[PDB]
RNA sequence: GGUACGGCGGCCAUAGCGGCGGGGCCACACCCGGUCUCGUUUCGACCCCGGAAGUUAAGCCCGCCAGCGUUCCCGGGUGUACUGCCCUCCGAGAGGGGGCGGGAAACCGGGAACGCCGCCGGCCA
RNA sequence: GGUGCCCUAAGGUCGGCUCAGGCGGGUCAGGAAUCCGCCGUAGAGUGCAAGGGCAAAAGCCGGCCUGACUGGACCCGUAACAGAGGCGGGUCCAGCCGCGAAAGCGUGGCCUAGCGAACCCCUGUGCCUCCCCGGUGGGGGCCAGGGAUGACAGAAAAGCUACCCUGGGGAUAACAGAGUCGUCUCGGGCGAGAGCCCAUAUCGACCCCGAGGCUUGCUACCUCGCUGUCGGCUCUUCCCAUCCUGGCCCUGCAGCAGGGGCCAAGGGUGGGGGUGUUCACCCAUUAAAGGGGAACGUGAGCUGGGUUUAGACCGUCGUGAGACAGGU
RNA sequence: GGGUAGAGCACUGAUUGGGGGUUUAGGGGGCGAAAGCCUCCGGCUCCCUGUCAAACUCCGAACCCACUGCCGCCGUAGAUGGCCGGAGUAGGGGGGCGGUGUAAGCCGUCACCCGAGAGGGGAACAACCCAGACCGGGGUUAAGGCCCCAAAGUGCCGGCUAAGUGUUACUCCAAAGGGUGUCCCUGGCCUUAGACAGCGGCCCGUCGAGGUCAGGGGCCCCGAAAAUGGACGGGGCUUAAGCCGGCCGCCGAGACCCCGGCGCACGGACCGAUUGGUCCGUGAUCGGGUAGGCGGGCGUGCCGAUGGGGCGGAAGCCGGGCCGUGAGGUCCGGUGGACCCGUCGGUAUUGCGGAUCCUGCC
RNA sequence: GCCCGAAAGGGUUGACCCUCCCCGAAGGAAACACGGGCGACCGUGGAGUACGAGGGGAGGUGACCGGGGUUGCACCGUCCGUCUUGGAUCACGGGGCAGGGAGUUCACCCGAGCGGCGAGGUUAAGGGGGUCAACCCCGAAGCCGCAGGGAAACCGACAGGUCC
């Protein structure tokens, strides 16, 4: 039978943790800055239901392009598409 | 080292990548014949078309011969010692034994095309195109034996 | 310069769990009371308040133990299982073989490991 | 495997605490449970499925509250790449507020299901407007909420045709062909054993390996105005997987006979009764009265009994018109 | 960044047997004076042994994806990209991978081919092998092949097969189980007398030289029955014209090399009544094509202009030559007896093989 | 191979054919002298010679050639149009010949190739003249544009300040 998909379609593993990580992650995460330019990895914790981008995208590396409130401004290209998320520092990793 | 590199089998029926990589290495007809530099990013695109070419490492005197009989300018024009005389201070041998141990380029002729275009071997390819030439066929690396099928093909 | 002293942290088990043995100006705890601050759907036990007669026994500090768990290394298992590309190779078929490239898991034997780093303070002399 | 809900708390926030089970202690029939200690990485619990997440909590126990609000902006998904109305979610700016010592959090439910265009109508709210001008009653417009289309991107909606018609289709059934062989038919390996005793004269379990495409099914490659027909009569030819006729072998072969096997397809294999029958059943003879293939051989060769076109009767079903892979 | 293959039992759940400890959640009885102090078939917690996972994971590839820098390729002869406009396409198939299904098939996936793809081979063959095609010539190779049909070997060396087995890369080939039929590699027990073969009650004289049991491989044999007359493509082939392990020369495409000719694309120079032309340069990186888009040319009837032809014979018709890739143009001869053509610019009932097309003739 | 010819095609101002000299792309021999290999064969020198598409020259000869009709030998070749994944099909249409026979016109909208005027552009109906359906002059009514936003009442802007 034909689904559509959501947010958590065939997330299973992905937005799954090894358990002996399992829990709060440390603080340094949290409090992460960036800059205009930086390339930004995408990797979702999944502890943290803020900010958190379609796990379609988990694994792709943006730039960041600014700043509202606590969240960053990644974009992304997809085919010819740029596409522009709303992320926590949390939920990102610095390229190098 | 410098690499020669003889394109051996058709693209009909081959994949895309294939057909581009030997594009990109200005292969894009049988029995023609390109020399390249021994690096890692050429041995990985040799890697990728192993079952379509042959190579080898070529020697100083087959490569002069080479450019005596098979060697072309823009407008398909020949090479002469007297052009190489002039636009460079030396003789063929002796351009020819540096390329091979390195101090110059190839390009350092001006107006010199790249890609050498050969006729089939005299006598035949002596073993199967859809072999290696380790198992007996003609495919895949040689070593100083690369020359003597340049010989047979110039 | 010293101190078997303490606060805020980082990496989050090579740091844990457990066992053994040692110590007390300063310090850190346990300890006695609860009128008052706060409170016990009953107990001043726990939280809070007031202070030290008194204790090194516990926590804490110090050193050790390879017992459990954890991470790393060398060698075997083994270039084994699996696998990307090519094949007028085999085989009735399934399924295998050859060339060029990658490459485990269990298990076995032998070694290292019973935490590393940052900031500011206190006390003795 | 689940949803088309439920909750003024199961929503917001602050504080404090830690679960299931097991063991050892006591009153108790299984005892549901109340009491004490130890161990104990979550085996528990969470408003609800499944998967994910969570331990000084996202769980338990309490206290104060209503951010389950107003005005607006930009993003993601449904619908990758690659277009979308409506729906859902995310990040923020202001306003007015809640919890809290404060930092902070709060735009419902720890995350992912719980619903819906145009046109018309009802309610709230404050403004614009109605044909020369000005009043009154009434009407129209802008904004917000609500009323439904589950065939859920949304017609208001029951049947018969055998008296049937048109346009088409092998994109799609019946039939011959083609493919396949579960099923079927015909075999084999081993040997449980049965046979006075003796595995294999004869019979051979349970498991395992195959041939054929003449039995039925499966599929949908060919053919929709090629011929669509079953059976019988007539006429020709082919196979052997042999009933009789010729020749041999073993036997639980005395003879007469039987049983089981090998070679062999040159010849034979008939006549009648009931039924449309093929088949099957029966009778008298007979050396025996074998079976298959050839578009289930053979309708530009015959026949037309059967095969529910148009007429008619019975039964049954149906309000009825009518129908019946039922009969006449 | 990711949990597939593989692997394993650390979670969830399945699954054999033993050796022990608590005994009982519980019906059976036994000495059961009665659920009894105590045991029997059974539950709980260990240890050793043996097995599993599409909806399990203490582990964990090959591989794929995004991004950075370099190597390579494309790009000022203007890419990537953006705007405007014109479409066609909504029945796919072969081959490889996956799920389902007895299977044939059904449903998806990759994107090499057929569709829309000539030529050389496989006997003929949509998609299996070689190889992508302007024209005229000369050469060398590919796939495969060399007894005759049929271009090139009755080729060479070592060995196997006796069944016409075979003479089949694939499209288009029957097993479980048996035979030591023959050629080979191994391992144990015998062997100065062993396996029988004879005279007699293990052996003396006997024969005297190798024998016997096990495992393994290569080729063949059995298992193996169908309908018109017949298929290694045919003839036929046996130290092969079969098979294994290797080797040596030849034949064979439109592929590759060379010479000449045509066109295209881009750039440039020059000459022009105006969508142009002659020439030069570059082209290993231009030369197949269905639906479909774009460019330039040929032909037909009438008009405005311009140049012309015709009784010393126009149009039309029959037969022949030359030019032109070509659609077509023009000349010669014959028949005929009154009108016709070229160029520039406009206009249109403007081009037929087919509609079970229409009218007429045969 | 048999047959026929016009002269529009060519040709005695030289058809065809024969011999010799020069240059020659890619490609490329053999006999022969030695040697290697059990052999089928190979290496060396002969030799990049002799040849070789083609590009030129010189002499002997003296009349055809190109073409056309029909036909023999060898090699190759399953018609045309159509839907269809797939056509020589036992899928549909297809006895022969000649003439006929299928993207037209208007209104509105979107674009383009060219041309005229240009902050403005353009006339309609109609009228006047003439050598009278052709030609010349007049005629801006209206339409688009020059300022937009807004349901409506209503309100109502940079003819240039900085940078790449």
């Amino acid at each position: 039978v034909k689904k559509a998909h959501s947010f958590r379609r065939k997330t299973r593993g992905k937005l799954s943790k090894h358990p002996r990580r399992r829990g709060l992650p440390p603080l340094t995460r949290f409090l992460q800055e960036f800059e205009v330019g930086q390339k930004v990895h995408i990797v979702i914790e999944p502890s943290y239901h803020k900010g958190m981008p379609d796990p379609r995208f988990h694994g792709r590396t943006g730039t960041v392009v600014g700043k509202r409130g606590d969240a960053y401004i990644v974009q992304i290209t997809d085919g010819g598409k740029v596409k522009t998320f709303f992320i926590h520092p949390v939920h990102l990793r610095p390229q190098k | 080292a410098k690499l020669a590199l003889i394109r051996l089998r058709s693209g009909i029926r081959a994949r895309g990548e294939v057909r581009d990589t030997l594009a990109m290495l200005r292969l894009h007809r049988i029995n023609h014949l390109v020399i390249v530099d021994d690096t890692p990013s050429y041995r990985g695109m040799i890697q990728k078309v192993k079952d379509y070419i042959t190579w080898g490492e070529i020697d100083k005197e087959t490569l002069a011969k080479l450019l005596r009989k098979r060697g072309r300018l823009i407008g398909n024009k020949p090479i002469t010692d007297e052009y190489v005389k002039e636009k460079l201070g030396m003789t063929i041998e002796e351009f020819a034994e540096k390329v091979v141990n390195g101090e110059m380029k190839l390009r350092d002729l001006p107006n010199i095309k790249p890609v050498f275009r050969l006729h089939p071997p005299r006598g035949g390819l002596k073993g199967s195109k859809k072999r290696s030439f380790k198992e007996g066929g003609a495919l895949g690396y040689r070593g100083e034996k690369i020359n003597e099928l340049i010989e047979r093909m110039l």
